[PDB]
């Protein structure tokens, strides 16, 4: 049985499946930040001073 | 929070242009209805003057 555990807790496979998860994690989180990319448009198209009179 | 304050002001006047955009589109279509009202009676006037001629 130690052989059968060591077949499938193989450190050759533990390290594979751990590395794969990390790449997908940074792929998804950065794909959330470009999903919030529009602040760069909002801060750009509106620069309106005039309301300092309104202030 | 004068940053956010002027931002509300920015978003505030963001609507006003859009209201004006609507009003002018409304006025433009009212005028173009009238041209079909007036135009449509002119057309029929032309046909009875054609009946007079013949």
């Amino acid at each position: 049985e130690l052989k059968y555990i060591a077949t499938e807790a193989s450190p050759a496979k533990v390290a594979e499946i751990a590395e794969d998860s990390d790449v997908y994690v940074s792929e998804i989180e950065e794909a959330a930040d470009i999903l919030a990319g529009d602040p760069e448009i909002d801060l750009g198209i509106d620069v309106t001073d005039e309301l300092n009179q309104l202030e | 929070e004068k940053t956010r304050a002027k931002n509300f002001l920015i978003q505030y006047k963001s609507y006003n242009a859009k209201i004006d955009r609507s009003n002018n589109i409304r006025s433009k279509i009212e005028r173009q209805i009238q041209a079909i009202e007036e135009g449509q009676l002119i057309s029929q006037t032309g046909s009875i003057f054609e009946g007079i001629r013949d």
